[PDB]
RNA sequence: AACCUGGUUGAUCCUGCCAGUUACAUAUGCUUGUCUUAAAUAUUAACCCAUGCAUGUGCCAGUUCAGUAUUGAACAGCGAAACUGCGAAUGGCUCAUUAAAACAGUUAUAGUUUAUUUGAUAAUUAAAGAUUACAUGGAUAACCGAGCUAAUUGUUGGGCUAAUACAUGCUUAAAAUUCCGUGUCCUGCGACCGGAACGUAUUUAUUAGAUAUUAGACCAAUCGCAGCAAUGUGAUUGAGAUGAAUCAAAGUAACUGAUCGGAUCGAGGUUUACCUCGAUAAAUCAUCUAAGUUUCUGCCCUAUCAGCUCUCGAUGGUAGUGUAUUGGACUACCAUGGCAGUCACGGGUAACGGAGAAUUAGGGUUCGAUUCCGGAGAAGGAGCCUGAGAAACGGCUACUACAACUACGGUUCGGCAG
RNA sequence: CAGGCAGGUUUUAGCCCGAAUACAUUAGCAUGGAAUAAUGGAAUAGGACUAAGUCCAUUUUAUUGGUUCUUGGAUUUGGUAAU
């Protein structure tokens, strides 16, 4: 192909953005950042269609360009129409001191969870890779594309850390092993939260995992899609749509219109 | 603050309250100046530019500003 | 646009194979770069010449066209000094490369023993010049000179082939570097397995 | 003198020890490149105490194996350390609701270690492109007997 | 540059037999009973009734 | 709505077709009051083209002695040119080519490149040289002025000054490690002493990375932990990552030095010694993005296509080239293979493949130029500059056929499948 | 048609609720399985299980030897089994 793509089509932009089909023809294309294209929510989407603080396109252009700084992502200022806010992030709306979790539904739509000045401090990080680099030093990396220097050594590659944004400090981690709580970042099963049952590795190039939860449903997904929302039953963050558990179309009806 | 309203609202909503004014036909001429300029050396270009249909943003502001001082009330 | 697309071939079953794509730029194929030697400036003044080529990523790749000095390492001892290469002999790939003293990654050549001779002398007290004067030590045997012994006694049984080499001034070694790629020419000094062998190619080659 | 020269003009290893080994004049000097692709595969005894210098081997080289792993019958023994395996599968036919027979032929590389034979089942791994066709290396060989035509032989192995 | 995306759909249904004595008779007796205007309308209705039964059968399966 | 009816006889019962019947596509005839919605030179020429537009861009934060306004006396508002920097390789149109090729669903990259982004990381500026770092050097647009041609975003030529352009460059850690001196003591290449090397990267050679799947024992030697020795002790601390590494990190030896290690820019504060938040340049690792190449499986007619590929590659092995890297991708040498009736090879296709579209009891039949995706191409064909990125093509070079101007010397920012 | 909105100002500088779901055959992956179907195991013999002996190879024992030993493999023998 000519070179590298550079736009994005209304029609082609992820169902996670709950986008306007009739809308236009395009859609703000996520900027190369911390999260992958599909797994992200560009700010313009976050304020216009989400919060609804903005509206028309120029509305954003003001907000992120205005010399006041109205948007914060993980304790930092952002002024990019399409910064890819990803899973388990913390976004603050300066002018109102609003704090949000970037989390998927139970139906897989990006949801905004309101946090208390309390959780707004800690953010959950999942461990990408772990190896030693320059001059005998250990480095850990998080999905959030965080690069960590001198990390606690009791941390295996597929771990989950709790991060104190305020001090850029770590605390209480927890690997994925039979008996923990987890969130699935993507898949025919995303947005779910349950107890890890067991992890059968097949090495041939793809390991799998099982899970249980509230109504004790059986879940199946690939490791790469498991995010440890916590150690031993206690979750670490407040979940959207009540608990991370979806209902039969049948259970939804009976709960709402009670059929 | 009407002083906020004046900074945020769109240029088109302002001419609507009869505060900003006109919306003259830029297209045609701008396309024609491109014509000449694209074919000249700085010397004249500057001169030409001193003739492209008005309505600078710098101009939009001074007019926005005037509504600012001259208005006060409620 | 000397390309290298595998399209101008014939699939397994030798039937010609179709094309709809003009040669695309990423199938680049740069002009070969034969590499000669200045161990004979009879004409060639400018000793060594290396031209840098602008490669993909944006990097540069230095290309060796003409040379005269490379770097070599003595396997056994773990020594490595920059020396002057002499004449190329037996290129394996083809004998023409030898006829044009061209430098292939694996071209077997000769070098100046000087740096190695100089070193083997300082660390063992053995010059390797014609056999008789063999050693050259100190006058008094009380202090640190006691080490040149300890090492020398390490039954430095340097193959009967390594020995002859030094004295003759010439040294056998093969190269390990793409001149047309990095611009340099580095090689290891020949020994045991291959030495014995490559030499054979040379004994029988001429005889 | 044989495994080394044998026509070709030299045959070392990836781990250039050799001649230098004469430095460790006491322990074991005769080192050869040792490896283990793992993936639930035993490393051939013959592979270790061999004199063979095959760079295209999965135990004697920096040749990896990844993803696709195959089992198929062998067709030909000719070619230098390369063999053709034939796989026999059925294809379904939407309309008639039935199947037909079909066979894909595969270029496989064989490290000297295991000994070939024509008409035996073989296990190939997914190794990087080694040539126009080759893209599979043998990792586990099972000897088998077929009395005659290898072509006639068709087994949903 | 025309790229519509709204959706089509025909409310109609043409009948196979174009001159069924018995069928036309009902369509007219119907148009006169419900103050209809054209035979179309009548088919518009049949077509609707269809979607229901086709979905009933689909579910009974 | 799983329906059918007319026509072979003087009548009859049959196969059987023609016909009707139906839907849907472009065409077209006649006829047209509303509202909502809307395709639209694809087919026949991927045939040709006037004309106009279709790609440009500047902040508080790369250069303003233009001009305005009589403005911090170096310059501070607005604000063109012009040197700088990015972009121009997105999109938009088209389907001519193209049947395991492209495509799709899958897989690999331990065989690779990726400007812009996000996270992190740098104590040592190499030698010779040279040397200011309170910081270096030289030149040129814009401008002033002279000029050529019938001619175009042609350009000669003289004079003037700035950069994140260009060019050149200053920067004390200790320890450790390695090696050297006929240095002391002692014999362990041991200890103290003195000298030398020492960032990173580049290029090789070599040492060790202890497949924490994998228990232990005795005598000798070495080894290391106490150690003057004696005698011991102890074999322990250890082991980031993978299914797997000639991985990650590391020791020694030397090579290149065209890798990097900031001679740059704001604003807000504040009685000092300055302070605070930013811009931007740029190296490596990640990261994002995308791209090469790749595993497996699947395509319409056709043998009045059966043997095909192999003088130069056809199949495999060797060594090298070359590339971003793998590879016969190309060279050389060697072996003779590779495919096929489970249809090779060859030919046709008004054939770009999918997602899908029309009718449908079930099974099927026929289409997919055409909003999504992937591919290919820009008059045909080859070549290339530049760049992180295209063989680009709203960039360049030559040929074939053409389009525009001419004072016939020569010229064109000449390619509407936008 | 169809868009995916919208519902209540009588808590209105705010309230309630939505953007669900299914099908996706062909080839690949994980996985439960007893039928049909194909395929296979001990017939030259040899196999099987077990004990000992011997030989080759080998992990942890600091490391190198030498023994031993664990662990694989090779044989000979004897025992067991409705061989
Ligand atoms: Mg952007
Ligand atoms: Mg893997
Ligand atoms: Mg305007
Ligand atoms: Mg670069
Ligand atoms: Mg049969
Ligand atoms: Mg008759
Ligand atoms: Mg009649
Ligand atoms: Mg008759
Ligand atoms: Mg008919
Ligand atoms: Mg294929
Ligand atoms: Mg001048
Ligand atoms: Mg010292
Ligand atoms: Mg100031
Ligand atoms: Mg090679
Ligand atoms: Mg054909
Ligand atoms: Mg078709
Ligand atoms: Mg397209
Ligand atoms: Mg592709
Ligand atoms: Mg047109």
């Amino acid at each position: 192909a000519r070179g590298p793509k550079k736009h994005l089509k209304r029609i082609n932009a992820p169902k996670s953005w709950m986008l306007n089909k009739l809308g236009g023809i395009w859609a703000t294309r996520p900027s190369q950042g911390p999260h992958k294209l599909r797994e992200s929510l560009p700010l313009s989407v976050l304020l216009k269609e989400r919060l609804n603080y903005a509206l028309n396109g120029r509305d954003v252009t003001l907000i992120l360009n205005d010399k006041e700084q109205n948007v914060f992502v993980d304790g930092k200022v952002r002024r990019d129409k399409g910064y890819p806010t990803g899973l388990m992030d913390v976004v603050r709306i300066e002018k109102t001191d609003q704090s949000f979790r970037i989390l998927y539904d139970t139906k897989g739509r990006f949801v905004l969870k309101s946090l208390s000045k309390e959780e707004a401090k800690y953010k959950l990080l999942k461990v990408t890779a772990k190896a030693i680099g320059p001059n005998q030093i250990p480095y850990i990396v998080t999905h959030d594309s965080r690069t960590i220097r001198f990390p606690n050594p009791e941390i295996k590659i597929g771990d989950t850390l709790k991060y104190d944004l305020v001090n850029n400090k770590i605390e209480n981690f927890a690997h994925l092993e039979s008996g923990n709580v987890c969130y699935i970042q993507q898949g025919n099963n995303i947005g779910r939260v349950g107890i890890i049952q067991h992890i059968e590795k097949h090495q041939g190039s793809f390991d799998i995992c099982h899970v249980k939860d509230a109504k004790g449903n059986a879940f199946a997904t690939r490791l790469g899609n498991i995010f440890v929302l916590g150690q031993g039953k206690k979750s670490w963050i407040e979940l959207p749509s009540g608990d991370g558990v979806r209902e039969t179309i049948l259970e939804e009806r009976k709960r709402k219109f009670s059929y | 603050n009407q002083q906020y309203l004046l900074k945020y609202e769109p240029n088109y909503r302002l001419r609507k309250v009869k505060i900003l004014g006109e919306k003259p036909n830029t297209r045609r001429s701008f396309k024609e100046l491109k014509r000449k300029i694209k074919r000249t050396s700085g010397k004249a270009i500057t001169k030409l530019l001193s003739e492209k249909k008005g309505d600078t943003w710098a101009s939009v502001q001074s007019k926005k500003s005037d509504h600012l001082k001259n208005f006060v009330a409620k | 646009g000397i390309s290298r697309d595998s399209k101008h071939k014939r699939r397994a079953t030798g039937g010609r194979m179709p094309v709809h794509r003009k040669k695309r730029a990423f199938e680049k194929g740069r002009p070969i770069s034969m590499t000669k030697l200045t161990t004979q400036s009879t004409t060639i003044t400018e000793k060594r010449r290396i031209r840098p080529v602008r490669v993909r990523g944006g990097h540069l790749k230095f290309r060796a066209l003409r040379l005269c000095e490379g770097n070599f390492s003595w396997g056994s001892e773990n020594i490595t000094r920059k020396t002057k290469i002499l004449d190329v002999k037996y290129n394996a790939t083809n004998n023409e490369l030898v006829r044009t003293k061209t430098l292939v990654k694996n071209s077997i050549v000769e070098i100046d023993s000087t740096p190695f001779r100089e070193w083997y002398k300082l660390h063992y007290g053995i010059d390797l010049g014609l056999k008789k004067d063999r050693t050259v030590l100190g006058n008094k045997e009380k202090s640190r000179h006691v080490q040149k012994r300890v090492k020398r006694t390490k039954a430095q049984a340097l193959e009967k082939n390594i020995e002859e080499q030094f004295v003759s001034q010439r040294i056998l070694a093969c190269i390990t570097s793409r001149p047309g790629q990095s611009g340099r020419a580095d090689g290891y000094i020949l020994e045991g397995k291959e030495l014995e062998f490559y030499i054979r190619k040379l004994q029988s080659k001429k005889k | 003198m044989d495994t080394q020269i044998q026509r070709a003009y030299q045959k070392q290893d990836g781990v250039f020890l050799n001649s230098k080994k004469l430095l460790a004049k006491k322990t074991s000097a005769g080192v050869r490149y040792y490896k283990n692709i793992g993936l639930g595969f035993k490393t051939p005894k013959e592979a270790i105490e061999g004199t063979y210098v095959d760079k295209k081997c999965p135990f004697t080289s920096n040749l990896s194996i990844r993803g696709k792993i195959i089992k198929g019958l062998v067709i030909s023994t000719k070619m230098n350390r390369t063999v053709i395996i034939r796989r026999d599968y059925l294809h379904y036919v939407r309309k008639y609701n039935r199947y037909e027979k079909r066979h894909r032929n595969i270029p496989v590389h064989i490290s000297p270690c295991f000994s070939v034979k024509e008409g035996d089942i073989l296990v190939a791994g997914q190794c990087r492109p080694i040539s126009k066709t080759v893209r599979f290396n043998a990792l586990q060989v099972v000897p088998n007997e077929i009395i005659g035509s290898v072509r006639k032989q068709f087994l949903l192995f | 540059m025309g790229k519509t995306y709204i959706n089509t759909s025909k409310t109609y249904s043409t009948p196979r037999r174009p001159y069924e004595k018995e069928r036309l008779d009902n369509e007219m007796k119907l148009i006169g009973t419900f103050g209809l205007k054209n035979k179309r309308e009548v088919w518009r209705v049949q077509m609707i009734l269809a979607k229901f039964r086709k979905a009933a059968r689909e579910l009974l399966t």
